[PDB]
């Protein structure tokens, strides 16, 4: 039972899916470069999404989506099994579809 | 309103503006807003859109022709596409 | 305690428990005892 | 019999025109009102405001909760114990 | 200059026990002076000024002729404090973060 | 125009703190107080007469 | 969907992977069945956790163990027991036949019995009860 918010980000380091409809070396592979990029360049989140999405441009679909942030709401629809939202830092979240 | 960002006929940025406006105007919790603006839209225009709402957050999408809209509304954030 | 924490025991007991169920057979005749013993003591 | 006798102490001071329980959803149960053409008015239109409070006291730092609220408008004291349960509502001009 | 005037005005404010902030925003949701630091300004910002016209809307829609001066929410923690004054060519809710738990 | 309103609402609020600050409302006596003193005289109990 | 049926599917989720490794891998599974009695192929075992896993792990988990578990429950609470107590033999006839309930009285061997249950429940009055005038007996 902590005491504010920085024994929460003390223990908070762990980089839970939230839901996920992937393949499981689909998940570890787009798991990891998510938290890659946010430990990359946690000031300026566009270039994350820049790196994000051309990497999986080029590699795994023709169209993909990506939003990372801090507090937000969507709406989105989706072709299935392609599908990512993890929480990453114990705060900046990120969804992620195609 | 403001706007900072859009490649689209504005004939139909006045559509997205009184279509997110009364949204705004009459929910009051921010999920079902981003309900209503894509949901609203799509029985007008066209099948597909996608739409966020809310503040401070990060993006990179591929965007569409004639169909990218980045609002500004009081402090709160709204984007949709097709 | 003598006139109610036995009838209120006998009425808390579960006599089957969890073929090969003649083990059941067996299980039932021991609490069996049990109910007489503790009825004898409130008579 | 203490909720009934606080409700009856409650509605008999120098300015309450109204003591209105609600559940989650809605259902307003135990009003207090001669007719009910605007208690359903309070019941669909308060707890919006005490859940949309608690986000943004909670928004906040999250270990943090909201536990009352008051609206004073001109002539009213529009005041809400929101919790987990239900929400709560007593009126009262000054 | 009626510039020290408001600014003693947040030391009135200020100088009471608890009271851990004192901020102007203005309709826009732009904050004008601040005592935070930028981001916890502007999130409060956004927030109560998305709050504060629901609920003056609330109002309003529950009476005609009834409008509010005054708002008051509640924490464990700190008592927020919203005051908006609804004019043309100015309304500026005002709002004070405090306690009484401190010092 | 904007000076005026900040030093209304000052004033306002002024009075306002002043009444949080006042008498504390809420404010439950004895949110937590563990140490009861009670009543503990002695108990004898015939389990069973051995008979 | 309920709450304690999350206490059931962790407790059976803990029966099956036994050894602690988060997943259900074959072998415990084998366990549970070889337990049970059966002792299968190695080759049905694979399409039944194919069919059963989703992520592509060749371990079932928690997730996948409710999704099982719900489908099978909610696919296919007290309407069925009360329902087919007798009618629920009679399938929506109203019409349960005497016979059966002096059947029921033999076979338990029970020492006193007069049957005026059925005379005194009878709210037709025919002698006979249907399913509304049935539940109102229980």
């Amino acid at each position: 039972q902590f005491e504010d918010m920085e024994a929460f980000l003390r223990v908070a380091k762990y980089t839970l899916v939230k839901f996920t409809d992937m393949h499981v070396e689909m998940k570890e592979e787009a798991m990891d470069i998510c938290i890659t990029a946010v430990e990359k360049y946690p000031n300026d989140a566009e270039k994350c999404t820049q790196m994000i999405k051309d990497q999986m441009d080029k590699k795994f679909g023709a169209p993909w989506h990506v939003v990372v942030g801090k507090g937000f709401s969507y709406e989105i629809t989706y072709e299935v099994r392609n599908l990512l939202y993890i929480y990453v830092g114990g705060r900046t979240a990120v969804l992620l579809w195609k | 309103a403001v706007i900072k960002n859009a490649d689209m006929s504005e004939e139909m940025q006045a559509d997205a503006v009184d279509c997110a406006t009364q949204a705004l105007e009459k929910y009051n919790i921010e999920k079902d807003i981003a309900a209503y603006i894509k949901k609203e839209f799509d029985r007008k225009h066209n099948p597909t859109w996608h739409c966020i709402v809310g503040r401070n957050f990060g993006s990179y999408v591929t965007h569409e022709t004639k169909h990218f809209i980045y609002f500004y509304l009081g402090q709160v954030a709204i984007l949709l596409f097709k | 305690n003598r006139v109610d924490s036995n009838l209120g025991a006998i009425s808390s007991t579960l006599l089957v428990e969890l073929e090969g169920f003649v083990e059941q057979n067996r299980f039932q005749k021991k609490q069996a005892e049990l109910l007489a013993i503790r009825n004898e003591e409130v008579r | 019999s203490d909720i009934e006798s606080t409700l009856t102490r409650i509605q008999g001071h120098k300015g309450v025109i109204g003591v209105i329980i609600v559940n989650n959803q809605g259902v307003p149960l135990r009003s207090t009102f001669e007719h009910d053409a605007m208690t359903k008015q309070y019941a669909d239109l308060v707890p919006g405001l005490a859940d949309l409070a608690r986000n943004l006291v909670r928004d906040l730092d999250p270990q943090n909760d909201l536990e009352f609220l008051r609206i004073r408008s001109h002539k009213h004291e529009i005041m809400v114990a929101a919790k987990d349960d239900f929400v709560l509502l007593v009126i009262q001009d000054p | 200059v009626d510039i020290a005037a408001v600014d003693e005005t947040f030391k009135r404010l200020q100088s009471h026990k608890g009271v851990l902030g004192i901020i102007v925003i203005n309709a826009e949701g732009i904050a004008i002076r601040t005592t935070f630091d930028n981001d916890l300004t502007v999130q409060y910002a956004a927030l109560v000024s998305h709050f504060t016209v629901k609920a003056r809307s609330a109002v309003r829609k529950l009476d005609g002729d009834n409008d509010l001066k005054f708002l008051r929410i509640r924490s464990k923690k700190h008592e927020i404090m919203i005051a908006p004054e609804f004019e043309r060519s100015h309304e500026y809710y005002l709002v004070v973060v405090q306690d009484p738990s401190r010092e | 125009d904007y000076i005026r309103t900040v030093v209304q609402l000052g004033s306002s609020v002024e009075d306002l703190i002043k009444q949080n600050n006042a008498v504390d409302i809420y404010q439950e006596y004895f949110t937590n107080v563990t140490m009861d003193h009670t009543s503990e005289a002695p108990h004898v109990k015939t389990v069973t007469v051995f008979k | 969907l309920t709450d304690e049926e999350m206490d059931m599917c962790r407790k059976a989720f803990a029966m099956f992977d036994k050894d602690g490794s988060g997943t259900i891998d074959t072998k415990e599974l084998r366990t549970a069945l070889s337990a049970l009695g059966q002792n299968p192929t190695e080759e049905d075992m694979f399409v039944m956790i194919s069919q059963v896993d989703q992520d592509g792990s060749r371990c079932i988990e928690f997730k996948e163990f409710v999704r099982v578990i719900q489908i099978n429950k909610q696919m296919s609470a007290d309407t069925l027991d009360a329902f087919v107590a007798l009618g629920g033999n009679l399938d929506k006839t109203g019409r349960i036949l005497v016979d059966k309930l002096r059947s029921i009285c033999e076979e338990f061997e029970l020492t006193v019995n007069v049957d005026r249950l059925v005379k005194d429940a009878d709210r037709d009055l025919n002698g006979f009860l249907s399913y509304d005038e049935f539940r109102a007996l229980l």
